């Protein structure tokens, strides 16, 4: 196919810890460690010969 | 809203339509609290106040505010080859901002009913501090989660003291909104009309652009004496044509200067001493000496020479992971102005020569060197030129007066630039429970385009990748997950007459 | 073999004119480019002129332009380098050197044609004295 | 303003590893190919590198040649007595619209 | 006022229907003031940017009428009916504009000369005799353009975008006498000139025509200043005295091209304009250049050079017979006071540059196909009348 | 015409910037080592809150035309005339015409209220609320290079005793 | 027209930017036009 | 991220349809006949 | 039409309009026998 | 064309000639013809 | 690099066609050389 059943992409949003009371320009290395969990569902109407 | 129902989504992209582009851009932010819920005067004697070039009396504040003032925060390095290579010019219309999916955490677990204020200074009663170029804006690359910078204001001195003309000033006197974890936050923004910038460079100079193959009608002095001798003063007259052009008259002469003292890269041809503060160019306010930087817009340097550098005249970034302090010239990356030496005088160079005495039988002609030169009626000039990296807009101080308002930094001035957006964590109780916010925040900004109508017959130059291998790609990822951005890029390469 | 028969070491004074032969045998005298570079006692090698296969095409560095001139002799094999006015500076060895890559690669972003000379003439020690 | 520039001198033992590198402009080692030459003392410079990593025919495979950017290294494996002579990294100039050559770098074997 | 003039023109070929590279090593070279790098182009224009082309012996022009008719084009001596000539006007502002350099080759003052169309040409950047990668290259065939037989004619309109009204006025009033009284308003800018004196005698026995006269640089190149800002050329009872730079001068009528005498060339003076302006060969004033105590006496000095000041109120340089009516004005961030320096209107869209060429017509073609280009063609040259009408609005 | 400003500025134009935050532009700390020969170096620093002078800053102070110092304490005044001769003036057609008042400056530095310019002064107001935009009367407007520094010279910078506009300032008018 | 989502700058087709003694695509001083090189019409990208 | 996409918390929901572009009909079907026995 | 005038003009440059370009070319020619 | 498409071909074609001039060998013949014609 | 003899014609690679031979010129399109190699140009596979 030309224009095959797109790529369907998902990651989890990022959730800094706690951030230092002073600015600072670096980006957060520090994250909460998180993980997600869910249901799929896929329905293909196929045709037949 | 509520708990478990997101209030945005995802929104980053370009949309190239027409004579216009539409940038977006989402980041994830995280807030802390700052002063600890307080306000605190702040100046220059609790870090000793030595210098009076640096005094400094003010306030920090418990707020923080967003900063998208940088041209990366809103352009991909591939939608600014676009934008750079197609175009003349561009300038922002349009402006919407939203800040949505707040989480709120307590030290880690949710506080489900804390709240978050922030509010936009649309009478712009606070000080403005986003065109000072300060750090602390959006990142450009959108995985990156960036920090929130925090809010603080400078008033009038004397020394480390105040004066009685000081203000002070208290953001919680504002109305603000306050946001739960299911609220969000959104406003648009209108920009007052402005020029486009000139993203092009000149094909012309401007003592070349007479035709070349005709005389003037207009006389010049060519010689005073016959020849060697006593008593040989004569008035002799000639045609400026095209074997003498200096001696033509013009009808527009070069921008303004104010002379910077010159540096080598090559570090031998530099003078052995320390003449970095001692030997600069600067300004005086009030008693305190301000260097002056970037300064009026110049060319780095003439044709032929890529080594020298105005001591303070050209914007220095430095590289991914650069130090703060006496850093090698390798560590940083000092733009330079090479495409406005076609209007304008180079800042390392005098502006010209001036008669400085009447001549007589007894008295020979005197010249003197222009250092600085006002402006004249008559003059023309480029701006500076932006950067991916550099700053976008800044306010225009609110004066009697001013002439050519736009920036020195470069960019767009304005009497009404975008408002400042002030956040903080609301306090839940001097002893208070420890907490900060994270979030979300997208921007999405609108540009006008002027298209290139060149009839020129060659191509042009354009700004391109470089093909041969190399062990990482240019404005991308290393293999820690750093992103970097390797070079500065300009908004000048298409060209027009002059 | 390929050879490239440097000429002979020379004297001259300030304001004189050197004429330098290199004379090559061996191989087809058209199809490669020649260069001149010149190695001052001491210091390293500067390049000095360009001419090309077919004699048409000269290119020189800038420090030489209008004091240098090279010719390229199709009879006898022989590519020359005049130098004039002479200086103190220019004292010298003076080296011919052949340049097998014929053709410009033309590739996304500017052409180039690879310029390394493989073949190098014995040299030629030009003094410049009083 | 467009330059070649290298160490003046480098030094190693035989059978250890030694790098040669030079810095160069846009305009030189960044738009042309960097060939290298290795000139022993009283006799001419022989073409050690050419096209930044190819190596001519009757060259040692110890030399070799790489290009990064505006930087051009030279290296020099399994190193022996022999091997001790000027090197000079060189590469067309645009600018200068001629070739232009490092000021060369003197190696010394240790012994 | 509707002024409307005719002329009769006749138009060479030019670079026998070549463009051509021309450079400093092309003229000869040797001064890096003086280097350029360009091309001439075998097209030719019309220049009616001089006054006295609409005037026999406040204001400023309003409308513009353009027309070329009677086409008379001839062969090397008998009519050629079958020729065309092609005529565009440039009125995107596309092309490089040389109508604001003063040149030679405009429409002659007096009706009844017949004139010569001058070639096009234009300069590019330059570094040496050199062209930098930024060196642009224009093709006037790559424009659309109208080709005329002998009996088509060529018309078009121009409207003048607003500009001020040029004074023509002298003021009564001097500027300080509206000594020591506080004043709301200063003189304007100044430029100092060298003081140069009519009677030879008085004048230094040296050379200082460059050397001793007054320069801006750009790019390393320096480039007299002509004729500089507006400034009165003498003091109220010297008229022997002239800016050396400072003013326009022109040629009587048929004045040699080199080191001619000066009474030859006629100098012309802002002497009206003293009583806003400083006079160019004096400086502008004093200032303190340090802080008086008991140990130290005051101290002053010269302003040779003044930047424009809040409070300052000028005129700017008159208009002559003999003098060109407008410049563009040069596309760029920012100007001041755009008024061109040699005088008149300057615009951002002034009058569209008309070119104008013969079309080539070839020689016998060799009878068997080649690859080349053409070079041999039939000698030609065409001939013609225009007329330009111009309304200007008086004050 | 516009209102007349009636106001004084609680910032001045040096100080705009926020005090917490570095800037993201570098100026050039360090020319040398230190001490011996051929010390010479590039070294670079962010200009932050510790060192406001050398921050790069958007807009400049307005032109200044400088006036000759006058102490209203007059053992402070140099014992000789020089009221006339030590004046700012300008020239119209060979007649001298005493600079007054003047374009708009500040009359004093900060805490020095016996100083008033010769010319610049209505009489004795003082003009000391514009100095947060303006440059102080009696004082250079900065200072320039005036040479090229090399191995052979040192750098070398001039007074600027008078400065015309420059694109980019921000200047007061005189108050009413 | 693409619609392409690469972050990274593209390669482009560029003239030279330093100085030569004539101008690519242009004539000579004797009035001869003439092409320095073949340019292609492959420079952006897209996926496979 | 530099792509638009949905955000969804733990009540959030997301759905798509998509239509396969026309292709033939896969064979499933084991000859009776060989090439040369035709 | 006639022989005093003419019959077509002078059509060179390119028009760049969205998703289409529109390229003009005129030129000389001369034809032998 | 080449640095801002991933795709061109071309639509339509126009086709003018015109401004004749025959020569005889140099003066103008005005009666002589040329013949022109395509093969579509 | 390149062999001492003359193969521009006997090297070629060419089609038939009723006993004519016809070079192969320019050909079907492949890549001229690999990654790294820029001397190297197909004898007819390119164009010139």
């Amino acid at each position: 196919m030309k224009h095959p059943p797109p790529q369907i992409l998902i990651k989890n949003t990022p959730v800094p810890a706690d951030p230092p009371t002073a600015f600072n320009k670096d980006k957060l290395n520090s994250f909460i460690t998180q993980y997600s969990t869910g249901q799929v569902s896929v329905e293909i109407e196929w045709e037949l010969q | 809203d509520g708990v478990g129902s997101s209030s945005g989504n995802w929104h980053c992209d370009s949309q190239w339509l027409g004579d216009r582009v539409i940038t977006t851009s989402t980041r994830t932010w995280a807030l802390p609290t700052y002063n600890n819920h307080l306000y605190k005067q702040i100046s220059n004697s609790t870090s000793g106040g030595s210098s009076n070039d640096n005094a400094y009396f003010g306030y920090s504040t418990p707020w923080g505010y967003f900063d998208f003032n940088r041209f990366h925060c809103h352009f991909s390095p591939r939608d600014w080859q676009r934008l750079i290579n197609n175009n003349w010019g561009f300038r922002p219309k349009r402006l919407n901002f939203k800040l949505f999916n707040i989480q709120v955490k307590e030290v880690i677990a949710n506080n489900l009913t804390s709240t978050v204020q922030v509010f936009t200074d649309s009478d712009y009663q606070l000080p403005y501090v986003l065109g000072s170029a300060h750090e602390g804006c959006l990142p450009p690359f959108p995985a990156d989660v960036f920090m929130i910078p925090q809010y603080g204001y400078l008033t009038l001195n004397d020394g480390s003291q105040a004066v009685g003309r000081s203000s002070f000033y208290c953001l919680e006197y504002f109305p603000s909104q306050m946001l739960r974890t299911g609220n969000n936050f959104q406003f648009s923004y209108e920009f007052e009309n402005v020029p486009f910038h000139s993203s092009y460079a000149h094909s012309q100079s401007l003592d070349r652009l007479m035709n070349p193959l005709i005389d003037q009608y207009l006389y010049y002095l060519s010689k005073t004496i016959n020849g060697s001798g006593q008593n040989q003063q004569t008035l002799k007259f000639s045609v400026a044509g095209p074997s003498n052009m200096a001696v033509q008259g013009r009808n527009y002469i070069p921008g303004p200067s104010y002379r910077q003292q010159r540096v080598s890269t090559t570090v031998t041809q530099n003078n052995n001493s320390e003449f970095a503060w001692p030997g600069a160019s600067s300004w005086a306010l009030n008693g305190r000496n301000s260097l002056m930087n970037p300064g009026p817009a110049m060319a780095s340097h003439k044709e032929g020479e890529d080594r020298f550098f105005p001591l303070s005249g050209s914007l220095i970034f430095g590289k991914q992971g650069t130090g703060r302090d006496n850093v090698d010239a390798d560590k940083v990356m000092i733009t330079n102005e090479e495409e406005i030496k076609t209007t304008n005088p180079v800042a390392t160079e005098s502006y010209g020569q001036v008669a400085t005495n009447h001549q007589s039988a007894q008295a020979q002609a005197q010249t003197g060197w222009v250092q600085n030169q006002g402006i004249l009626p008559g003059m023309v000039w480029q701006d500076r030129d932006v950067y991916l990296q550099g700053p976008i807009w800044a306010k225009i101080p609110h004066t009697d007066g001013n002439f050519h308002p736009s920036p020195l930094m470069g960019g767009f001035g304005m009497k009404h630039p975008p408002p400042q957006i002030l956040i903080k964590n609301t306090p839940v109780p001097n002893s208070f429970i420890t907490q900060y916010s994270t979030g979300q925040v997208s921007v999405e900004i609108e540009w006008e385009l002027q298209k290139e109508n060149s009839k020129r017959w060659n191509p042009e130059i354009q700004y391109t990748s470089n093909y041969y291998k190399s062990n990482n790609v240019e404005f991308a990822v290393n293999t820690e997950g750093v992103y970097s951005e390797p070079r500065p890029i300009g908004t000048r390469y298409l060209t027009r007459n002059l | 073999q390929v050879q490239v028969v440097e000429s002979g070491a020379e004297v001259k004074k300030p304001g004189a004119s050197v004429k330098v032969s290199c004379k090559a045998s061996g191989y087809a005298f058209t199809t490669y480019y020649m260069h001149w570079v010149r190695q001052a006692p001491g210091q390293g090698l500067e390049w000095m002129g360009l001419i090309n296969p077919s004699g048409d095409s000269i290119t020189y560095a800038q420090r030489f332009q209008g004091r240098v001139t090279m010719t390229k002799d199709t009879s006898t094999s022989t590519v020359y380098m005049e130098l004039s006015s002479l200086r103190s500076e220019d004292t010298a060895i003076y080296y011919c050197a052949r340049d097998p890559n014929v053709a410009f690669y033309y590739g996304s972003g500017n052409y180039y044609k690879d310029n390394a000379m493989d073949v190098w003439g014995q040299g030629t020690t030009v003094t410049v004295s009083s | 303003q467009s330059v070649l520039t290298q160490p003046p001198s480098a030094s190693g033992t035989p059978g250890q590893r030694v790098t040669i590198s030079c810095s160069g402009s846009s305009s030189n080692i960044g738009s042309n190919p960097v060939n290298w030459y290795q000139q022993l003392p009283g006799t001419a410079p022989k073409l050690l590198i050419y096209s930044n990593n190819q190596r001519p025919s009757g060259v040692p495979d110890r030399f070799s040649g790489s290009k990064s950017g505006t930087s051009a290294s030279l290296a020099i494996s399994g190193l022996q007595s022999e091997d001790e002579a000027d090197y000079y990294c060189a590469a067309w100039d645009d600018s200068l619209n001629g070739v232009l050559f490092g000021g060369g770098t003197k190696l010394t074997v240790l012994g």
